[PDB]
RNA sequence: GUGAAGAGGGAAACAACCCAGACCGCCAGCUAAGGUCCCAAAGUCAUGGUUAAGUGGGAAACGAUGUGGGAAGGCCCAGACAGCCAGGAUGUUGGCUUAGAAGCAGCCAUCAUUUAAAGAAAGCGUAAUAGCUCACUGGUCGAGUCGGCCUGCGCGGAAGA
RNA sequence: CGAUGUCGGCUCAUCACAUCCUGGGGCUGAAGUAGGUCCCAAGGGUAUGGCUGUUCGCCAUUUAAAGUGGUACGCGAGCUGGGUUUAGAACGUCGUGAGACAGUUCGGUCCCUAUCUGCCGUGGGCGCUGGAGAACUGAGGGGGGCUGCUCCUAGUACGAGA
RNA sequence: UGCUGAAAGCAUCUAAGCACGAAACUUGCCCCGAGAUGAGUUCUCCCUGACCCUUUAAGGGUCCUGAAGGAACGUUGAAGA
């Protein structure tokens, strides 16, 4: 999980979804490309 | 579950026999006279009175000498009160017994503390002496400072200074009840419990695991 | 709105009773009720439900599709009910059903115990498998998670309580 | 001895 | 009570005649010493031709102390000097072959199974 | 320009900011800046929108399918986007290098065929291959879908005694 | 500037979180043991000595850890007086000299009976609606919250072995 | 960290709904505590006479009466300046 200000889609399965105020965004291949904003 | 009322009276020692020393406290515990019985009908709470000991006939004064004779009990020396569980109850004049205690395994007694009377702060709050030598001016058991400058420019509240220490309510908790002895009123717990001798304990029965 | 708009069409035998916003499915398999959302519309018709937006609500297309797919699944688990298998991966790994109570053991130093809720009755064929039987979607999706729970699959050798339609990535270990 | 701040 | 800057007489013949306890091992703030305690010394006198040499820093267990121990039954046990068996720093082992004068039970466990055979009076 | 040498009303309190220049009295009225739910005088006023953060009522580069508006563009009932079932190839180890490189360590080119379509294959992986996999084309499905610009209000970035 | 006492030590603390330990998690180039890094969390805890006026630092040995900062670089109407700062004297250096040093060296008076706020204790007065003696309820407030090592599970899971 | 689940035919811990989650928070343990002026509750005990006037009202006065209890004094205390 990294907390950055600036998350993104690192490879072709990264999903951005914004949970309870947050954007963070979910890999199904890859559990190293797991962000949320902060 | 509900306790009883005792009195001190001193310190012993008991010898077993693989040799080894227990230090226990031997609490008189007479039969505890229930006085008034509440219930939340009428009082908002459930819980019994008991009264302990004899009083002299020309000592209880007219309120208090009826509140006895309407339990029918006789005047004891005081009035307590315990709260009931969730079924127990108990009837007015029914007398307990120390053998309430005859399978309970640890009790907490709960005293008055001896009194020290105006202790300072290192008796009291076990705080350090400055030195007794190399050059100290009339300030050798005195507490030091006692706040900052200008921010906040007061002291705080529940600062520790000194005072009244002892002749308090305190309570020890888990003491080995390692003799019931009921047919002579007493109770030996292991331990030393708060007060000095021939004062009223309160030994309810242990309310940790 | 794609979801909400394809009906849910009740089969054979079904007692579908809509009192307000409070549904109720009788059937074969069991008695199930939801609660539906004030933003949802539901009106009983030939053998066949349909859902759409009240009026005054800003979000009822939203609220119909979920209330749809909820109703689609409730007429699911009391005519054929669902199932989730859960596998045991690992030596010494064991479980066994004795009544409502699954007892597991996964190389700890106690045996643990799941209590299922009233509606779940699990099997076990082997010795290192579970069958859950249930007619409620969630109740045996959230039973099947908290077995998994106890001991999650393991990156290295899968050693763990595992789904039986989920595939596990495992990778080397650090080259010393 | 440090007498007066100076 | 042995605490730091303690002199101790030496109970073995290891060579050390005088060591001075120069730390309490086992616990933070840790203020004393009883019997069966492990200290960390120093030498301050020894024999020419011992296995240990003045200045070395070793470990010791003491086995006696003037403040004596305390049996089940209330009882004491007190002794006329402290005394103490130097160990090795790692394997705290002892480093001697003998022990002279009285130990006491305290040191009856496995740790220190070989001081009490060498002992030529347990108390 | 104001204070100094200037009171009054507002900005919570606040010489120098805003409105405005106190001769004295009144238990009269109209306005200025500023305001009208309660503290506390006056709209819980009327019509049309926006916000969901208590934003309003501290803070930037940067980040994001938050949400409202506008003008255009691509594909679409000869069937669009998604989901699904399929195929997805052989020449070819294209040649060079390498003990191996066979699309996928590195260099050069990158066609032919059968067809409905398939690459000298975008990536994973491997001793290398294999393997999975995407581009492309079928069938199913039966109504919109895709991503750039200009913009209004919001979110994160945002830790102190 | 008709005076707001300076560095350090002692004593007593109190707050922030940018967390040192303990607590809960994600990623790991995380096999296990042990780590790296990030997120949440301030309840408690958070060394003894040698040298030096020292804060600091280095060193010795511990500990679960020996946090970082604010509080007039917290604290002299609470203590000390070691220091770079009165008057004595000497060295080196500069000046013809009186003297001076940013250099070092030996010696050198630290006052205050608490009115007000604050805080720690302890009482008197009146109220609470006839007076009185007891026993309570509990709105509210305070205290406390640390942690090591050994053994079993088990030389099991993991690991080629260690 | 999830379960179910659309907006967005899929996917999705979230928008509706549901379940776990720490020495931090609220309790549980111990102590003070109805000046808590919002001054609370329960139990018991005590007082059951006559007359006059003005400013006629929670009015003032005379004679008799003095209760429950309290204080005061003494002997003092593991209580205390
Ligand atoms: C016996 C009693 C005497 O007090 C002392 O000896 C104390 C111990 C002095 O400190 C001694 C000791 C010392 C170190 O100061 C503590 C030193 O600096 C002074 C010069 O002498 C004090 C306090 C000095 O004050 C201080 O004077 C400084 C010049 C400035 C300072 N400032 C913060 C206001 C101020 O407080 C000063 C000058 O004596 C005060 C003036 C009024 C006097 O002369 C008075 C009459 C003194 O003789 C005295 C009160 O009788
Ligand atoms: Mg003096
Ligand atoms: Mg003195
Ligand atoms: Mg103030
Ligand atoms: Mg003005
Ligand atoms: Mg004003
Ligand atoms: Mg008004
Ligand atoms: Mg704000
Ligand atoms: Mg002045
Ligand atoms: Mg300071
Ligand atoms: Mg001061
Ligand atoms: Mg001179
Ligand atoms: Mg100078
Ligand atoms: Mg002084
Ligand atoms: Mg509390």
């Amino acid at each position: 999980m990294k907390v950055r200000a600036s998350v993104k889609k690192l490879c072709r399965n990264c999903k951005i979804v914004k949970r309870d105020g947050v954007i963070r965004v979910i890999c199904s291949a890859e559990p190293k490309h797991k962000q949320r904003q902060g | 579950m509900i306790g009883l009322v005792g009195k001190k009276v001193g310190m012993t020692r008991i010898f077993t026999e693989d040799g080894v020393s227990i230090p226990v406290t031997v609490i008189e515990v007479e039969a505890n006279r229930v006085t008034q019985v509440k219930d939340l009908a009428n009082d908002g709470y459930r819980a019994i009175q008991v009264t302990t000991g004899a009083k002299k006939a020309n000592r209880v004064t007219k309120p208090e000498a009826g509140h006895f004779a309407k339990a029918g009990v006789e005047a004891g020396r005081g009035l307590w009160e315990f709260r009931l569980a969730e079924g127990e109850e108990f009837t007015v004049g029914q007398s307990i017994s120390v053998e309430l205690f005859a399978d309970v395994k640890k009790v907490d007694v709960t005293g008055t503390s001896k009194g020290k009377g105006f202790a300072g702060t290192v008796k009291r709050w076990n705080f350090r002496t400055q030195d007794a030598t190399h050059g100290n001016s009339l300030s050798h058991r005195v507490p030091g400072s006692i706040g900052q400058n200008q921010t906040p420019g007061k002291v705080f509240k529940g600062k520790k200074m000194a005072g009244q220490m002892g002749n308090e309510r305190v309570t020890v908790q888990s003491l080995d009840v390692v003799r019931v002895d009921a047919e002579r009123n007493l109770l030996l717990v292991k331990g030393a419990v708060p007060g000095a001798t021939g004062s009223d304990l309160i030994v309810k029965p242990a309310v940790k695991a | 709105s794609r979801v909400a708009k394809a009906p849910v069409v009740v089969p054979a035998g079904v007692d579908v009773k809509i009192n307000g916003q409070v549904i109720t499915i009788k059937g074969k398999n069991g008695e199930l009720t939801r609660t539906l959302n004030d933003a949802v519309e539901v009106k009983h018709a030939d053998n066949t439900l349909t859902f759409g937006p009240r009026d005054g609500y800003a979000d009822g297309w939203a609220q119909a599709g979920t209330a749809r797919a909820l109703l689609n699944s409730m007429v699911i688990g009391v005519t054929e009910g669902f199932t989730k298998k859960l596998q045991l991966v690992g030596v010494g790994y064991r479980a066994a059903v004795k009544g409502n109570v699954i007892n597991l053991s996964l190389g700890f130093s106690h045996p643990v115990d799941h209590q299922l809720p009233a509606g779940i009755t699990a099997e076990c064929p082997t010795q290192t498998e579970i069958v859950l039987k249930g007619a409620d979607k969630q109740v045996i999706g959230q039973v099947a998670a908290d077995l998994r729970a106890y001991r999650r699959p393991e990156p290295y050798k899968g050693k763990g309580v595992r789904y039986a339609d989920e595939v596990v990535r495992t990778k080397e270990a650090k080259k010393k | 001895m440090y007498l007066i701040f100076m | 009570m042995i605490q730091e800057q303690t002199m101790l007489n030496v109970a073995d013949n290891s060579g050390a005649r005088r060591v001075m306890c120069i730390k309490v091992l086992g616990g933070s703030h840790r203020r004393y010493a009883g019997v069966g305690d492990i200290i960390k010394i120093t030498i301050k006198e020894a024999i020419p031709r011992g296995k240990v040499k003045k200045g070395d820093v070793l470990k010791a267990v003491v086995v006696r102390t003037k403040k004596g121990v305390r049996r089940p039954d209330g009882s004491v046990i007190r002794f006329d000097g402290n005394a103490c068996v130097l160990l090795n720093n790692n394997s705290e082992q002892p480093i001697g072959t003998r022990i002279f004068g009285p130990v006491t039970r305290e040191l009856r466990s496995e740790k220190f199974m070989k001081i009490i055979s060498l002992a030529p009076e347990v108390l």
